[PDB]
């Protein structure tokens, strides 16, 4: 009767394959497992690439899938991401810079960007106030390539964020990586602009950190799960099928997580 | 490059198969798009008052001039002109900029009846360069593709030296990522499209 | 530069001990310009034995002909940067 | 016994910029090589 | 004694290189030592419980620190514990798709020259490539 709506972007098959499997076996075929291409809610998204239709790429630490090593980091790592155009058209991203180089016009690119970046600083202060810390950091590629992008970024996030009442750190991309990989405590919120480093940086973190399942706000309104590997995956997938309202299967799959991260479907 | 490495770099293709059709027809997509925005708007459409072909009308001009030969005479360039050399002048100037503009760069003929500025001389020159640039990047480029050399352009780099001038191998290794992506992409696009 | 040391040394040999270099050593000069593929180098050498010794040999003629010919089809006859236009203001004067 | 060394001194990665081979593919090409060139020293300085 | 402590103080943070850089295996390797773990495990044990735990755990990351980001993203998806063992079948497996594209003894050739550019002992290219070997048939 219901519906989770799978997408896959850049994974393979062998995890798409687990996925439909670990849902077949765990619901029992009460909720059906339809696949596409963007949806808006009950979705479940697989791959690193980044699907169609998102805004905020929001990132956290669950208490109960906690590494050892990580244990008692609580840190928010939520990426700005752009709309996402069809692949053989040029991103967002990358227009809003060459663009201006070559003198073409940039309104209507640019009207897109400040939106996407409001939305994302909304999403990240509301999250910095919900744990209470006092000042965002920022990340920015500190590229000469990118030098229009991440100018409007941080004139847009920063601005929101003072406008919010908190303060904002600008800082690099390695500096950050290499200080959320080993010091996390030392951050509390950190934002991301939009590029492919950053999409590393979060993918690094949110596996490092044990495996994780990260959440989508897209634009339609609403929360929409991700993963990459088999245990990203079988969390996100207990995460989404807690959303619709089940709580035994959701606390199933993930101590089956917990306990056989590449073959839960088996264990469990 | 203090430390031990926990992998050795092998070369980055994972895309074993990446058909260089599939290539030159994105990057000819994405020509046309940047072409497009570029330019703004296709003008709008206008209708000829008459019809006629630029054969036609070259043949017309050669006919016209050809009965005025005996009359013609020629002069030096600062003294006045005549009704002959004026009327020529006109028409071979509107002529090239025609042909120019189509794509027939004919440089012999448009250097001498569409040059009066030292502007135009300098234009002149950058679109002599240009043309025989892209002429010679053609050849060249089918040359290396019926040898069998990556279409892209490489470096001159040595690598074991990058290795161990650089401490950590971070950036070291995203740069041959980079550049072993780069050597295995044909940079080029449909320019019958482009020229459409 | 192998060129360079062999023409130090007849530059020596001539002037700061009052010896004509003979064929030999113009031969052995040409012969490594044809060998390093400096056609140019290759011209005035040629040049040289035909005014002074009794002319250049043919094969290598025709040896420093064919690389200069190589070069020009290759399209690196001069260096690239020397080609590219510049101007008053478009010259970075180091 | 006098001081032995700070060990919290790194020798800067000393960057090198990336020579191109001088042919008609380099000039038609030379801005978008430079920016390249450019790019990875950027990359070489900050570290990523 | 100004070594350990140096390095203490670098690992939990409090002191930053002189020019910021990431606390990377890397750099501490370079400047402290090959063997700066052992050295560091050994001057621990003259301290609390509490600084003997944060000292652990500062390695343990360190030594997660060894990898790029991109490699951290693409095999860390299931947890830092099972890393190694991805990277090493991933690494594996590229090494037996280039044995089937270009030979063997190019190969063979390819794998010295990215050992000794990338800081192995003979013994583990030796097993690296009887391994990959053994794998393709």
């Amino acid at each position: 009767s219901k519906q989770l709506t799978f997408i896959s972007a850049g994974a393979t098959a062998a995890v798409l394959q687990s996925a439909s499997a670990i849902v077949s076996k765990v619901a029992g075929g009460r909720v059906q497992t339809k696949t596409a291409k963007e949806a808006g809610r009950h979705a479940v998204v697989v791959g690193p690439e980044t699907p169609i239709g998102v805004h905020t790429a929001v990132t956290e630490v669950p208490k109960s899938a906690q590494d050892p090593l990580f244990s008692g980091v609580s840190t928010v790592v939520v990426r700005a991401v752009l709309p996402r155009a069809a692949p053989d058209s040029v991103q967002l991203r990358d227009a809003l810079d060459v663009y201006a180089s070559a003198g073409i016009d940039t309104k209507e690119e640019v009207r897109s960007a400040t939106e996407a970046f409001k939305k994302s600083a909304e999403v990240a202060v509301g999250k910095a106030k919900a744990k209470g810390v006092k000042r965002i950091v920022l990340v920015v590629k500190q590229a000469s390539k990118h030098n229009c992008i991440n100018e409007l970024f941080k004139k847009i996030s920063t601005e929101t964020i003072e406008s919010a009442g908190l303060t904002t750190e600008v800082v690099g991309t390695a500096a950050v990586a290499n200080q959320l990989i080993v010091n996390p405590e030392s951050l509390g919120v950190v934002l991301l602009n939009d590029v492919a480093a950053t999409e590393q940086i979060e993918l690094a973190f949110a596996g490092v950190v044990g495996g994780v399942s990260r959440v989508y706000h897209t634009v339609e309104g609403g929360k929409i799960s991700a993963g990459h590997s088999f245990k990203s995956v079988a969390l996100a997938v207990a995460q989404e099928l807690r959303e619709l309202g089940l709580s035994s299967e959701a606390d199933k799959v993930e101590a089956a997580a917990s306990k056989n991260p590449r073959a839960v479907v088996s264990a469990l | 490059i203090s430390g031990v490495s926990p992998l050795l770099y092998f070369p980055p293709t994972t895309t074993s198969t990446t058909n260089r059709e599939d290539q030159i027809n994105k990057n000819t997509n994405i020509a046309i798009q940047m072409i497009k925005r570029y330019k703004g708007e296709v003008p709008p459409h206008y209708t000829r008052k008459s019809s006629a072909t630029i054969e036609q009308v070259e043949k017309e001009i050669d006919a016209l001039l050809g009965g005025a030969e005996k009359l013609r005479k020629t002069s030096t360039d600062d003294q006045p002109m005549d009704k002959l050399t004026l009327m020529e002048r006109c028409l071979r100037h509107a002529l090239w900029s025609y042909h120019k503009e189509e794509g027939r760069y004919d440089f012999d003929q448009i250097g001498r009846w569409v040059v009066y500025t030292p502007e135009d001389e300098v234009k002149l020159a950058q679109l002599k360069r240009e043309v025989e640039a892209k002429e010679k990047l053609a050849a060249l480029r089918k040359r290396r593709e019926e040898e069998g050399l990556p279409g892209g352009p490489v470096p001159r780099i040595n690598w074991p030296q990058e290795y161990s001038s650089f401490i950590d191998r971070e950036p070291v290794v995203a740069k041959r990522i980079r550049y072993d992506t780069l050597a295995s992409t044909t940079l080029e696009r449909d320019e019958k499209q482009i020229e459409s | 530069s192998k060129f360079c040391a062999m023409m130090d040394l007849l530059e020596e040999m001539q002037h700061r001990n009052r010896l004509k270099p003979n064929e030999e050593s113009w031969t052995w000069v040409m012969k490594e310009c044809v060998k390093s593929g400096q056609f140019r180098l290759g011209y005035c050498i040629q040049q040289v034995m035909e005014t002074e010794c009794k002319g250049c040999p043919a094969d290598l003629v025709k040896a420093n002909e064919a690389n200069a010919q190589k070069a020009k089809t290759e399209g690196k006859e001069h260096p690239g940067h020397l080609s590219q236009q510049a101007g008053l203001f478009d010259v970075k004067v180091e | 016994r006098a001081d032995e060394v700070d060990y919290t001194n790194l020798p800067a990665p000393k960057p090198q910029k990336t020579v191109w081979d001088d042919n008609i593919e380099t000039e038609v090409l030379r801005k978008y090589l430079d920016g390249l060139s450019q790019y990875d020293m950027e990359e070489a300085k900050y570290g990523v | 004694s100004t070594k350990m402590q140096t390095l203490h103080k670098l690992l939990t943070g409090e002191v930053s290189f002189k020019n910021k850089a990431p606390v990377k295996d890397c750099n501490i390797v370079h400047q402290f030592g090959e063997n700066w773990a052992t050295e560091l495990s050994a001057y621990a044990k003259t301290l609390p419980a509490e600084q003997q735990k944060i000292i652990v755990r500062q390695i343990a990351r360190v030594k997660l620190t060894r990898y790029t980001v991109a490699e951290l993203a693409a095999y860390c998806g299931d947890g830092p514990a099972l890393l190694d063992e991805t990277a090493r079948a991933a690494n594996i497996e590229q090494g037996v798709a280039f044995v089937k594209a270009k030979g063997v003894e190019a190969f063979e050739k390819y794998v010295a020259e990215e050992s000794t550019n990338a800081n192995w002992k003979p013994e583990e290219a030796k097993k690296f490539i009887e391994d990959v070997k053994a794998k393709a048939k």
